[PDB]
């Protein structure tokens, strides 16, 4: 019997606000070091994000920001978050709408209840080694419904750039339309969100969200719980089919579950009809 | 596309 | 007298910054935007390319000789409660390279000081004759960081067309802060011809040489309850003696009407 | 010089 190993107190080396070890039960795979750690999105060419202050969309609120005048609210319909800073239950899960977060240039203050992904990680979180797909990411605590996990962080990089890169394991696109588009590569630069497997049964979603800028071209990803999370259990999203129409050739998918899409068998069974 | 990306 | 903020800050700081007022009526001032870190308003392309960026390759919690990061200002300036030692060239600082994003350190590293924010426990407060000012609420040791002076990054010739000149702070082609419409607590700090504090160019998440952010260290042991300042220095005083002169009132006091008449009696 | 006042180090 293998022992359960303690291989790193923090991958995040004290970068977020707490915490996060990695374990490795299975085999021999130290803890992976071929990537930098960095918890906020970095560049290696120039982006030209839009940074000017005064071009700002923001709030008059001297509330909390919880009343239905909050123009960072309106910005999305209204404000998704509840007093506890969990997406309300009418949340759309299925196409999910963008929310602008309040910024520098909004009278309120830090504490405003628009404020839940710029505040950072607040649920424990674990490296483990799984199985069948490599290292994952679980929780160490129930999580709620709608609660926020954590942001998809890495290297921005354009789409042409991403179209070249040789390891596409850790590529997401900020906008699935045609031209001016961006991706983040997690390769060689990103957060504990690097390991968060493909599950064909999600139990978080990406959301797209705005906090200190507001560059169309440069959603921040923040994964949302899509459902009260168990202790222990795996995270995972629905990497998509532009994933998954170039990644099957080399790979399928062993999530295990019965609804899985993307297995060898559930592909085999399409190719017969 | 050339590459594999993860997308909403 | 009267405790007219609660916090000045509106929640940025890692602490609140209380304002008061026992000397007149004025409420507390509200014509300036807090911000705690520095804002652009038009394309400055601070060079943000992580792999510009000079770091080290210490595993243990950067004190050594041996940080790189280090080594960019000939040594770290800070022991190992954070201040800045003894030696540090108060007269001509040099420029300060914390640790950032590209070093293998962990966040806690020894050197990473001014971008943990701020510590001491500071007060707005009403003066006697240079109106606002800002306080300490607790003793302050000798090279303490105290506050980043924040605001708005504006060119030269920019600069040279603003019509409030009381905010702004050269970088150093030359770029500046002016703290008049955006800024945080630093903004309040008076001129003193006895100066307690510092201010010093420090790089931290960028090594962008045009953009050194201000850093402001006590420069001596400072007590509960006095008065923080800097000397401005004679880019600010040439300027502005035309308009009005110094309020310091110590007996050093180089910029009063009475220092400057004397020195006029230079015949 | 320059047109404006200028704090410095
Ligand atoms: C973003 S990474 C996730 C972390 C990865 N497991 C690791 O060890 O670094 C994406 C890669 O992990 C593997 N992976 C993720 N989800 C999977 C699944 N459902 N089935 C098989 N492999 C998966 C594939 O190598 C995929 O390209
Ligand atoms: C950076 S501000 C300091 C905050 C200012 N006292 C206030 O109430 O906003 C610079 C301006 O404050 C005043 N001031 C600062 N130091 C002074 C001094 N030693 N003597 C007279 N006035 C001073 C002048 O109006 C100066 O232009
Ligand atoms: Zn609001
Ligand atoms: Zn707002
Ligand atoms: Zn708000
Ligand atoms: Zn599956
Ligand atoms: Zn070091
Ligand atoms: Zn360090
Ligand atoms: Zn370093
Ligand atoms: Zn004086």
């Amino acid at each position: 019997i293998r022992t359960e190993k303690i291989i790193c107190r923090d991958v995040a080396r004290g970068y977020e606000n707490v915490p996060i070890p990695c374990v490795n039960g299975v085999d021999g795979e130290p803890c992976p070091e071929d990537y930098k750690y960095i918890s906020e999105n970095c560049e290696t060419s120039t982006m030209n994000i839009d940074r000017n202050i005064t071009h700002l969309q923001h709030c008059t609120c001297v509330d909390d920001c919880s009343s239905s005048n909050c123009l960072c609210g309106q910005l999305s319909i209204r404000c998704w978050y509840d007093k506890d800073g969990r997406l309300l239950q009418e949340f759309n899960k299925i196409e999910p709408p963008l929310i602008f977060e309040c910024n520098q240039a909004c009278s309120c203050w830090r504490n405003c209840k628009n404020r839940v992904v710029q505040s950072g990680i607040k649920v424990r979180l674990q490296l483990y080694r799984t199985a069948k797909m490599g290292w994952g990411v679980r929780a160490l605590q129930t999580i709620p419904q709608g609660t926020f996990i954590c942001e998809y962080v890495g290297e921005l990089i354009s789409d042409a750039e991403a179209d070249v890169r040789e390891d596409d394991s850790y590529l997401f696109d900020l906008d699935n339309k045609d031209g001016e588009v961006y991706c983040i590569d997690a390769r060689y630069y990103g957060n504990i969100s690097r390991f968060i497997n493909h599950l064909c049964d999600p139990n978080i979603i990406p959301v797209r969200v705005f906090m200190l800028h507001q560059d169309l071209r440069f959603p921040r990803i923040a994964f949302f719980s899509s459902r009260d999370i168990r202790t222990g259990e795996e995270l995972g999203f629905d990497y998509g089919d532009r994933f998954w129409d170039i990644k099957s050739k080399y790979f399928t998918c062993q999530c295990g579950s019965e609804k899985c899409k993307h297995s060898a068998e559930a592909i085999a069974l399409e190719q017969s009809r | 596309k050339q590459t594999a990306r993860m997308s909403t």
